[PDB]
C-alpha cells in the first residue's frame, strides 16, 4: 500500500512554464520496454564511478602502505 | 538474396534499368504517372547490391531502393 | 492550390528541400498522376538534381 | 583591361594579396613594438 | 601575492635569467672584430634582450619560483592588460570580420548568379562593405531587435528526425 | 492520471493525506517546520562551540538531528500549501 | 500626467528592451513579459525611496540628519551598518527579515505567472491601501499619484546608483565630493 508509483512520479513532472514541453510523460514505458536504454544508463554511471575511484584512490590512499610501491599506483 | 523495392514516386524514366549490370529490373505498364510505366524488380536474386540503380534515379528521395540481404554465391559475386 | 509560377514551401520531410522555398513550373491537370506538380529550385541536392515532383498537400504557398 | 581586373578579383589572388598585406602588417608592428607580452609598454 | 607569486622586479630567479641570457650572447660576441657585421648584430641583440627584461620588471607582471612571467585571468582589474584589454580588442576585430563577411553574402544573394560573386569578388562592393563593420555592436544590435538577425523555424531545412 | 495541464497541478499529486488538508493549516505547519529546523541548527552550533560538550561527538543530539531532517519537510509543506490554495482549498 | 514629460511625450525605450521576448522565436520564455517588468520597476523604485531616505537620515554631521533611535547601534557609515545590527540584535533583525519574506512571497502566491502575462492583478498592487485612498479619490487623482510614485521611484533609483558609484569610483559623482 505505502510507497511511490514510478509512473505516477514521472507523469507529474512538467513545469507549468511549458519550457520542457510535455515533461516526462511516456518515459516510464520507454525505459521498461527497452534494455538498450537501461544498459546505456547503467554503463554511464559505472563509467563515472570507476573514473571517480581512480581519482580518489591516488589522493586518499585507503590501504596500508599504498603509495609506496610506486609501480602499483 | 538482396531486396529491391520500388516506391510510387517512380516517374518511369527507365534509367535504373539501363544501369543494372546483372539484369534485375525491368519496366512494366503502369497508369499512375506521365510515362505510364513503373520499374519492377522481378529478378532480385541476380542482384549483386552495387547500387548503380540508385545513383541513376532522379527523384528525391529515391524511387528504387536496395536493402542488404543474405548472400548467396551470386550476390557475393564469385567466379569460383 | 498553386498555379504556374507560384512560390511554394516543401512539406515533405524526406525531401532535400524541406522547409525550403521554390517555384512551381507545371501542374499536371490529369488527376491519375499522383505527384502532378513540377517544382523547380535554384539550389541543387546531393545528387546535383534541381527539381522534383510533388503532390498538392505537400506544398505551401508564400506571399 | 577589364579582364585583367576580373582576373585580379578572383578569390585566390585576393586571398594572397590580403594575406601578404596582413602578414606584413603584423611583422611591421612586431618590428617597432616587439616583445609585447601584454599591454605593459 | 596571488597564488604565492612574487612580482618580477623582486624575483631573484627572474634576475638570474636576465644575466644568463646576456652572458650567452656576450661569449658569442667575443669571437668577432668590433666594427664588423656580426659584432653589430649581436650588440643590437643584447640591446633588444636588455630592453626585454627592463620592460617586464616595471610591467607589473607576476613571476613564480621558475622566474617566468605568469598571467592572471580571474577578472582582477589590476591585471587587465593581461587578458581583458587585449580580449576586448580581439572581440572588436573578430566580430568586425564576421559581420562584414555576412553583409557580403546577404547582399549578393538577391541576384541571377550569387555563386559567381563568391569566386570572383565584386571588389568595389566588397571594399565598401568591409569598412561598415566599425560600428558592428550597434548594427548587430539593430537587427536582433528587428527580426532580421535570426530566421524563423519554418525556414530552416531539418533532418527527418526533427 | 498524474499528468496535468494549466498553471497548477491537481490536488491528487500531494497524496491521500495532503489533498484532504486545507491550505492554511499547511502553511502554518510549514512555518513551524522552518522555525524548528533553524533553531535546532543554531543549538547544535552552540553545542559544537561549547567547551566540554563537543568532546567525542557529544554535541550531536537526537532532537537537533530531527529538526535538521525537518528542513526538507518545511519546503514540501509550503509547496503543498500553494497547490491547495490554487485548487481553491 | 503622462509620465513622459521629460522624454518628449513618447515612450522612452531606446535599446528596445520591452520589445525583446517578441522579436524572435528563439528563446521561448527567457525574457520577462510587460507585467513582470512593470512590477520590477515599481519595486526597485519603492526600495530605493526607502533606502535613500535611510542613508540620508542616519548620516551625522555635514548636511546630514544624525537622527538615531535610542538603544540601537551607533554606526557612522551605512556601508557596515547592516552587519553590526545583524550581530547585535538577532531578534529584531530576524523579525524584520521574516516580515519582508512573507509579504514578498504573498505578492506572487495568490496571482498567476507574472513572467508571462498571466497574473490577474495590476502591477504594484499589494493589498496595502489601508487608508482607504482611491475609494474616496476620483480617477484623475488615482492615476496621477501612480505617476508620482513612479518618477519619485525613478529619481531614487538614480540616487542609489550615485550612492553606489561614489564608494566604488572615488571621483565618479562630483556633486557629492562637495555636498557631503
Ligand atoms: C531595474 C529597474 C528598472 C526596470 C525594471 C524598468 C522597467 C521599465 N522601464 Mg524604466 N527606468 C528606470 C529603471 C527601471 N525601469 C530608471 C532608473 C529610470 C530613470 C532613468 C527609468 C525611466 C524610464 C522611462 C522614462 C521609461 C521607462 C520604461 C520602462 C519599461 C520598458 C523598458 C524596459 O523594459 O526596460 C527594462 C529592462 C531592463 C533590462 C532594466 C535594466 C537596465 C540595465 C541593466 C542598465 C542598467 C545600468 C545601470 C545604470 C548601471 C549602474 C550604475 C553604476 C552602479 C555602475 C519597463 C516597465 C518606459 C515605459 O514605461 O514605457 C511605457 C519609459 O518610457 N523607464
Ligand atoms: C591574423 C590575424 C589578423 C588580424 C590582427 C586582423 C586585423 C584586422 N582585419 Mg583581418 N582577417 C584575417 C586575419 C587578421 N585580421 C583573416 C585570417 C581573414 C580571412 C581572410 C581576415 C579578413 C578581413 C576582412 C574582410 C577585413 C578584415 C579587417 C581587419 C581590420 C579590422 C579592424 C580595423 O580595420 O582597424 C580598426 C579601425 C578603427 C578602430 C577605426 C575606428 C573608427 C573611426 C571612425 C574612429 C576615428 C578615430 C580617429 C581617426 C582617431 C584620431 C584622433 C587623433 C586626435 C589621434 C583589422 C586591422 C577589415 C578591414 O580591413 O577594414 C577596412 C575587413 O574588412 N579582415
Ligand atoms: C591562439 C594562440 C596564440 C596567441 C594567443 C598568440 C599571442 C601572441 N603571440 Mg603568438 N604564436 C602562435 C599562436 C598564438 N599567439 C603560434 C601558433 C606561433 C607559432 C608560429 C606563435 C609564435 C609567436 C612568436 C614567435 C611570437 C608571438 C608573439 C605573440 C604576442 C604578440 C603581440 C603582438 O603581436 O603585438 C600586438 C599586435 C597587435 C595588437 C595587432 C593588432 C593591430 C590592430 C591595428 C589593432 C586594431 C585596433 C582597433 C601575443 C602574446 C610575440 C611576442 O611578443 O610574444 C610575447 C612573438 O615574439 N607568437
Ligand atoms: C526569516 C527568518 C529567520 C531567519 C533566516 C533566522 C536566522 C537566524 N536567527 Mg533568527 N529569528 C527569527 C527569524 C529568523 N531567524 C524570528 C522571527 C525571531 C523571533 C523574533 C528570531 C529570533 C532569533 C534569536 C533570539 C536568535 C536568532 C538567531 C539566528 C541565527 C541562528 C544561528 C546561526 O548561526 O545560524 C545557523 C544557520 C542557519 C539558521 C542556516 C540554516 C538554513 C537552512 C539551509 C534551512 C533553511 C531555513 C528554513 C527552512 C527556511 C525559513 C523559511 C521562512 C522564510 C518562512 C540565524 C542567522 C540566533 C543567533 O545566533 O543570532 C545571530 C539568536 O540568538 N534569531
Ligand atoms: C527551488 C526551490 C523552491 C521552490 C520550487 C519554491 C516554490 C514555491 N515557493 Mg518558495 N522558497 C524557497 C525555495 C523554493 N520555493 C526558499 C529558498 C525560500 C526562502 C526560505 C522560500 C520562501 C518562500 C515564501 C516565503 C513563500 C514561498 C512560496 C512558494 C510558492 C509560490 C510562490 C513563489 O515561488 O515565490 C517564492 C519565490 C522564491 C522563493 C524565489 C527563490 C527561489 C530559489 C531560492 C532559487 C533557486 C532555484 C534554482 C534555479 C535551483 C537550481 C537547481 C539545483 C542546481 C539546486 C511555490 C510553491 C509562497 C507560498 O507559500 O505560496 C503561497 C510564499 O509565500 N517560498
Ligand atoms: C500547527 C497548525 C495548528 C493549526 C490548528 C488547526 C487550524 C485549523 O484547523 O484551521 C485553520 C485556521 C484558518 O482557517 C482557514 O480557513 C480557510 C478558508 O478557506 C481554509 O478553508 C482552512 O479552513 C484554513 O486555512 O487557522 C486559524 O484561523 C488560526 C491559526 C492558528 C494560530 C497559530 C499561531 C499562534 C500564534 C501565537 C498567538 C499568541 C497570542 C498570545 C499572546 C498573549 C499573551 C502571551
Ligand atoms: C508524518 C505522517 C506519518 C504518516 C502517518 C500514518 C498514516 C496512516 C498509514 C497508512 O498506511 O495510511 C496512509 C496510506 C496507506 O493507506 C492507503 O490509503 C489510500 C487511500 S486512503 O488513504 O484509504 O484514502 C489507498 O490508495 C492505498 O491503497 C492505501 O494503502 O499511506 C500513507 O500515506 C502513509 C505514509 C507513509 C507511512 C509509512 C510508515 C513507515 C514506518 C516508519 C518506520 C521507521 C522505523 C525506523
Ligand atoms: C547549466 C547546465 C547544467 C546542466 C544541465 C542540467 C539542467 C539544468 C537546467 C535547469 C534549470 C534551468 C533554469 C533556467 C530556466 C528557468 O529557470 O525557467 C523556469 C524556472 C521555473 O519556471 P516553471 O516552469 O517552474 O514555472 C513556475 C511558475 O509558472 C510559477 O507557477 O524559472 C525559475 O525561476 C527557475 C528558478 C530561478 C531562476 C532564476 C534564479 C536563479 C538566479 C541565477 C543567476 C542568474 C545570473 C545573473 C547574472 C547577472
Ligand atoms: C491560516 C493561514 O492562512 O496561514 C497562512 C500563513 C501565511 C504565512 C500567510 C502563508 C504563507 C506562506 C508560507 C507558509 C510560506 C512558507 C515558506 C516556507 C516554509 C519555505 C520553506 C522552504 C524550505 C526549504 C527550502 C528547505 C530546505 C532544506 C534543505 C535545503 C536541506 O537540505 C535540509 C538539510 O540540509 C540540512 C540543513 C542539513 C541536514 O541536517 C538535513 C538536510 C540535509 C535535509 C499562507 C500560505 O498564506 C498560509
Ligand atoms: C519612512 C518610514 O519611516 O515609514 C515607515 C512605515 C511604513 C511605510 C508603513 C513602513 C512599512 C511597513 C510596510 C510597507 C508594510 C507593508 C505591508 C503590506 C504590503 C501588507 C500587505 C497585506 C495585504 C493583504 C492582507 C491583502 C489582502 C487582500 C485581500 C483581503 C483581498 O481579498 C483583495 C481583493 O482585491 C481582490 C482580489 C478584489 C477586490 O475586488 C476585492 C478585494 C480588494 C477585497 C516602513 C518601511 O517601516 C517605513
Ligand atoms: C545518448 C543516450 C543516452 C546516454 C547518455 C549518456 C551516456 C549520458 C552521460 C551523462 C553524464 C556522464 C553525466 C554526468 C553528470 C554529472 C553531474 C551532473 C555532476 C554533478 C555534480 C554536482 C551537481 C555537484 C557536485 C558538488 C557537490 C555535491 C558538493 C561538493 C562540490 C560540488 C559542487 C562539486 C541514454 C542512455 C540516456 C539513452 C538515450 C541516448
Ligand atoms: S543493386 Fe546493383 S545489381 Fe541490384 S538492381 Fe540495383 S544496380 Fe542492379
Ligand atoms: S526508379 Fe528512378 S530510374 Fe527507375 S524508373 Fe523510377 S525514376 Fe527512373
Amino acid at each position: 500500500g505505502i510507497g511511490h508509483n514510478m509512473k505516477e512520479i514521472l507523469d507529474a513532472h512538467r513545469p507549468p512554464g511549458g519550457r520542457l514541453g510535455a515533461g516526462h510523460v511516456g518515459l516510464f514505458e520507454t525505459i521498461t520496454n527497452s534494455l538498450h536504454m537501461q544498459l546505456g544508463l547503467a554503463l554511464a554511471a559505472l563509467g563515472v564511478a570507476t573514473s571517480l575511484t581512480a581519482q580518489h584512490m591516488y589522493a586518499l590512499t585507503p590501504y596500508a602502505y599504498l603509495s609506496k610501491d610506486f609501480t602499483t599506483e | 538474396s538482396h531486396s529491391v523495392k520500388i516506391y510510387d514516386t517512380c516517374i518511369g524514366c527507365t534509367q535504373c534499368v539501363r544501369a543494372c549490370p546483372t539484369d534485375v529490373l525491368e519496366m512494366i505498364p503502369w497508369g499512375g504517372c506521365k510515362a505510364k510505366q513503373i520499374a519492377s524488380a522481378p529478378r532480385t536474386e541476380d542482384c549483386v547490391g552495387c547500387k548503380r540503380c540508385e545513383s541513376a534515379c532522379p527523384t528525391d528521395f529515391l524511387s528504387v531502393r536496395v536493402y542488404l540481404w543474405h548472400e548467396t554465391t551470386r550476390s557475393m559475386g564469385l567466379a569460383y | 492550390g498553386p498555379k504556374r509560377g507560384a512560390k511554394v514551401k516543401i512539406l515533405r520531410k524526406e525531401s532535400y528541400w524541406y522547409k525550403g522555398t521554390g517555384s512551381v513550373v507545371a501542374v499536371d491537370q490529369d488527376p491519375n498522376t499522383r505527384y502532378p506538380v513540377v517544382v523547380r529550385f535554384n539550389k541543387v541536392n546531393y545528387a546535383n538534381v534541381s527539381t522534383n515532383n510533388y503532390a498538392l498537400d505537400e506544398i505551401q504557398e508564400v506571399e | 583591361m577589364r579582364d585583367l581586373k576580373t582576373y585580379l578579383s578572383v578569390a585566390p589572388v585576393a586571398s594572397t594579396l590580403w594575406f601578404a598585406a596582413l602578414a606584413g602588417l603584423l611583422i611591421e608592428i612586431n618590428r617597432l613594438f616587439p616583445d609585447a607580452l601584454t599591454f605593459p609598454f | 601575492d596571488i597564488s604565492g607569486l612574487t612580482p618580477c622586479k623582486e624575483s631573484k630567479q627572474f634576475a638570474k635569467r636576465e644575466k644568463q641570457a646576456l652572458k650567452k650572447l656576450q661569449a658569442s660576441l667575443k669571437l668577432y672584430a668590433d666594427d664588423s657585421a656580426p659584432a653589430l648584430a649581436i650588440k643590437a641583440t643584447m640591446e633588444k634582450t636588455k630592453k626585454r627584461f627592463d620592460n617586464y620588471g616595471k610591467y607589473g607582471l607576476l613571476c613564480g619560483s621558475d622566474g617566468l612571467p605568469h598571467l592572471i585571468v580571474s577578472g582582477d582589474q589590476r591585471h587587465w592588460g593581461e587578458f581583458i584589454t587585449p580580449g576586448i580588442l580581439f572581440l572588436y576585430i573578430a566580430g568586425w570580420i564576421g559581420w562584414v563577411g555576412r553583409s557580403y553574402l546577404i547582399a549578393i544573394r538577391d541576384e541571377k548568379k550569387p555563386t559567381q560573386k563568391e569566386i570572383i569578388i565584386d571588389v568595389p562592393l566588397a571594399s565598401r562593405l568591409l569598412f561598415r563593420g566599425f560600428s558592428w555592436p550597434v548594427a548587430a544590435y539593430r537587427e536582433l531587435l528587428n527580426g532580421e538577425l535570426v530566421d524563423a523555424a519554418a525556414a530552416a531545412a531539418a533532418a527527418a528526425a526533427a | 492520471d498524474m499528468t496535468w495541464e494549466g498553471e497548477y497541478p491537481p490536488s491528487k499529486v500531494l497524496g491521500p493525506i495532503m489533498s484532504k488538508m486545507p491550505s492554511g493549516l499547511l502553511g502554518l505547519i510549514s512555518i513551524a517546520c522552518a522555525a524548528v529546523c533553524v533553531y535546532s541548527i543554531a543549538q547544535s552550533g552552540v553545542l559544537q562551540q561549547q567547551p566540554g560538550a563537543y568532546e567525542n561527538g557529544s554535541w550531536v543530539k537526537w532532537y537537533y538531528v530531527l529538526g535538521s531532517f525537518g528542513g526538507p519537510l518545511a519546503w514540501g509543506t509550503h509547496v503543498a500549501s500553494w497547490i491547495q490554495r490554487k485548487n481553491g482549498m | 500626467a503622462t509620465g513622459f514629460e521629460e522624454v518628449g511625450g513618447k515612450p522612452w525605450d531606446p535599446l528596445s528592451l520591452g520589445k525583446l521576448e517578441d522579436a524572435n522565436d528563439t528563446f521561448p520564455n527567457m525574457f520577462p513579459k510587460s507585467q513582470y517588468l512593470q512590477e520590477s520597476e515599481i519595486k526597485h523604485g519603492r526600495m530605493s525611496m526607502l533606502a535613500w531616505t535611510g542613508v540620508w537620515a542616519t548620516h551625522v554631521g555635514g548636511m546630514g540628519l544624525g537622527m538615531h533611535i535610542p538603544g540601537m547601534p551607533v554606526e557612522s557609515d551605512w556601508t557596515k551598518a547592516l552587519g553590526v545590527f545583524a550581530a547585535e540584535q538577532p531578534a529584531l533583525f530576524g523579525a524584520i527579515l521574516l516580515f519582508i519574506s512573507i509579504a514578498e512571497g504573498e505578492s506572487v502566491g495568490h496571482s498567476g505567472d507574472n513572467w508571462r502575462n498571466m497574473s490577474t492583478k495590476e502591477p504594484g498592487n499589494l493589498g496595502f491601501d489601508w487608508m482607504g485612498l482611491t475609494r474616496k479619490l476620483s480617477e484623475e487623482q488615482v492615476a496621477r499619484y501612480k505617476i508620482v510614485e513612479l518618477k519619485n521611484g525613478r529619481a531614487a533609483m538614480i540616487a542609489m546608483a550615485s550612492l553606489f558609484a561614489m564608494e566604488a569610483i572615488p571621483g565618479s559623482v562630483p556633486i557629492m565630493n562637495v555636498f557631503n
